[PDB]
RNA sequence: AGAGUGUAGCUUAAAAGCACCCAACUUACACUUAGGAGAUUCAAUUGACGCUCUGA
RNA sequence: GAUAGCUGGUUGUCCAAGAUAGAAUCUUAGUUCAACUUUAAAUUUGCCCACAGAACCAAAUCCCCUUGUAAAUUUAACUGU
């Protein structure tokens, strides 16, 4: 009462299993797009955004503080909207992301302060290899 | 051999021969915005996205209270605290189907499950398995629940 | 390409004015480079 | 006759071979070289690796495929960056990338045994 | 460098005047040409002397029939210097079963299926 | 995922062998092995054995 | 006083992006780090109030 | 009967296929490889192919499905250019 041979259409089955094929290419340009879980940070006038794309560019979870939520109660700022997206990743299944930012802005306390929160609340950003063979 | 272009090419607008007069890019992140506000474009050649393509009372509100917010001070600006129990409930009550969505595209659910005709859950829900008396294992959208967690209905 | 109806979609030489020694031409309405000492 | 019989000389070399490999629409696998050539003339795209003489080579089975993308380079050539900066604000550079279509899966799910 | 001759878009346009002087009509077009090489192969190009290859036009002065088609049509226009076209114009339906033994060409495109041999 | 209690249940309210699966790859390309490799390596022969083992025609 | 405009300096989504400024690197301008600021004049497109042309 | 990149010649009938990019060489009057050509055989794609694809400092060219066709790859030979 089995099919001969299975087959899965999960998207997310292939990305967590760690055998999802990245874009190994785009080496002379920057970003990177060999990732499975981008997490880009994005720094605007007045508010501070912090998404969570895919490699076809589809947005999974993020934060805003144009929220008409968190907006209520800038370094506080940015480690809320951290915090909170890494609860929504974590409650949503995310656990892998990969953050390449700029040397100065590597360099700032925002984004010290923002991977601390990050990796205190239970996400790494590292992304294990694909296993090949 | 000499053909004419199809459609506007670009950096064709402001080929001018006052290019001192101009903006001239002084730093990288606008750079960065500009590229990927082209690459978000139709274009008539080619790209990558090819072959892998009541509201009035409502914000015065708001303002009251963001200004309440800002002249209780906090002091403790230059760490704070800023709870989460109240940016949880606020989510599941205000913009919560504005993710959900998100995630339910993002996981392949109105074109898997309803094979297409896309939708916004007005109702919230709530789910969460029982593992005795406590603790609850929450079945939120997208956990890892393991099947022996989800071995009896949950609540 | 040149055929292609693509040409010229990365021509950048043109944007960039490459290369301020005694210019003053005040013939007409134009002013030379002027300093101003901050005694 | 002196100063202008042949003090020219070293013009004596064959041609390099630095061309397309695979044009597109062709079916290359796995670690086929697309195309060798100095100075970067194809930017790496899509499954495209980069060597040591600046040629691509691809990583996937999959069809080549060349299309025209906005080019943002790594803050590290200071080149590249100053060459940006000079640009006025509606400007693109629109660099040429190169693309593997991947055709077959990574693998399928068969089954094993009945236990 | 005598490269391969090309021809433009504008030369092949049959225009109102044209078609005033012969008697074909943009409607409803003839569906075959009659080809019959009327130049040698020879002093040619070798792309050209292939061509004709393809085509089956070794004896000079000889009926041939092809598609009306694009490809064809562009084969036929690369050694149009070498070749005469005319249209295949059946007066009758086409030959049947029956009408296959006594056929004939008959200049001016006029495949007839009652070929006798006796006057009017 | 995977877990014992599904193992439960299949044997108990189930009645049938559980299947199982691995996600197999697909094999290597390995082209048309050529009569002179001229530039291959020793290895060549290695791509096109099965299986290393000492394999005698008749003796 | 007849007519016109009506989200901060700019953009139509009507509460956002640019734009702006003090502190440090900057001989100096800048890229940067850390901070600051802002609109719907009111009635359930409708009439009146900042401003524009008419010896007023 | 020395050798000799060199002059000369190398015996009857008829049929068929049958013209070469270049490199090395104490080398350009000679030799090898490559390329052209011949024989027997196993394989399937060989050419003009259509949208398109192929760069910052004019005739053009490469891949190219339907379409004309029947030609092409390899194996084993070896003289000839
Ligand atoms: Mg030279
Ligand atoms: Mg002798
Ligand atoms: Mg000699
Ligand atoms: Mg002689
Ligand atoms: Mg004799
Ligand atoms: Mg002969
Ligand atoms: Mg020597």
């Amino acid at each position: 009462a089995v099919a001969p041979e299975f087959t899965n259409r999960n998207p997310r089955n292939l990305e967590l299993l760690s055998v999802a094929r990245k874009e190994r290419g785009w080496r002379t340009v920057f970003p990177s797009r060999e990732f499975w879980h981008r997490l880009r940070v994005i720094r605007t006038q007045h508010h501070v955004e912090a998404l969570v794309e895919h490699q076809n560019g589809k947005v999974v979870v993020s934060a805003s503080t144009r929220e008409w939520a968190i907006k209520k109660h800038n370094v506080v700022a940015c480690e809320s909207i951290g915090r909170v997206l890494a609860q929504r990743c974590l409650e949503a299944g995310i656990n892998f992301m990969v953050y390449q930012p700029t040397p100065w802005e590597a360099a700032s306390d925002s984004m010290k302060r923002l991977q601390s929160a990050m990796t205190e609340g239970g996400v790494v950003l590292r992304e294990p290899q694909r296993i090949y063979e | 051999r000499r053909t004419p272009p199809l459609g506007p090419m670009p950096n064709s607008d402001i080929d001018l021969s006052n290019l001192e007069r101009l903006e001239k890019y002084r730093s990288f992140d606008r750079y960065r915005r500009r590229a990927e506000q082209e690459a978000q474009a139709p274009h008539w050649w080619r790209t990558y996205r090819e072959y892998f393509g009541r509201t009035q009372q409502l914000l015065e509100r708001k303002q009251a209270i963001q200004e309440l917010r800002a002249n209780v001070e906090e002091r403790a600006a230059r760490t704070a605290s800023v709870p989460l129990d109240a940016v949880r409930a606020e989510w599941e009550r205000t913009c919560g189907p504005y993710h959900k969505q998100r995630l339910a595209e993002y996981y392949g659910l109105y074109r898997d499950l309803f094979h297409g005709a896309t939708f916004v859950p007005r109702v919230p829900l709530h789910v969460a398995y029982a593992v005795g008396e406590d603790d609850l294992m929450p079945v939120y959208c997208g956990n890892e629940v393991t099947p022996t967690e989800a071995a009896q209905a949950p609540e | 390409y040149k055929t292609k109806p693509t040409h010229g979609i990365g021509k950048y030489k043109h944007l960039i004015k490459a290369e301020v020694r005694a210019i003053n031409l005040g013939t007409d309405y134009e002013y030379g480079v002027l300093n101003i000492h901050l005694t | 006759k002196s100063g202008g019989s042949s003090k020219n000389l070293g013009g004596k070399s064959s041609g390099r071979r630095q061309g397309i490999k695979k044009m597109e629409g062709h079916y290359v696998h796995a670690g086929n070289i697309i195309a060798t050539q100095r100075h970067f003339r194809w930017h790496p795209g899509a499954h495209v690796g980069v060597g040591k003489n600046k040629c691509l080579y691809a990583l996937e089975e999959g069809i080549v495929r060349y299309t025209k993308e906005v080019y943002v380079p790594h803050p590290r050539n200071t080149e590249a960056v100053d060459l940006i900066t000079r640009l006025p604000k509606g400007a693109v550079l629109y660099k040429t990338f190169v693309h593997v279509v991947p055709a077959k899966p990574e693998g399928t799910f068969k089954l094993v045994a009945m236990l | 460098k005598f490269t391969r001759s090309r021809i433009p878009e504008k030369v092949f346009q049959a225009s109102p005047e044209d078609h005033e002087k012969y008697g074909g009509d943009p409607q409803n077009p003839h569906k075959l040409h009659i080809v019959t090489r009327i130049k040698s192969t020879r002093r040619r190009p070798y792309w050209e002397k292939d061509i004709i290859k393809m085509l089956g036009l070794e004896k000079a002065h000889t009926p041939q029939v092809h598609k009306n088609i694009p490809s064809v049509n562009a084969k036929l226009k690369v050694v149009k210097h070498l070749i005469r076209i005319k249209p295949l114009k059946l007066p009758q339906g086409l030959p049947a079963e029956e009408n296959m033994s006594n056929t004939c060409l008959k200049s001016t495109g006029e495949l007839v299926v009652q070929w006798h041999l006796k006057p009017v | 995922r995977w877990d014992d209690s599904v193992t439960y249940i299949f044997h108990q309210l189930l009645d049938m062998r559980e299947p199982v699966f691995e996600f197999v790859r697909p094999p290597p390309y390995h082209p048309k092995q050529k009569r002179f490799p001229h530039r291959q390596p020793l290895r060549y022969l290695d791509r096109y054995r099965d299986s290393h083992e000492p394999t005698y025609g008749i003796y």
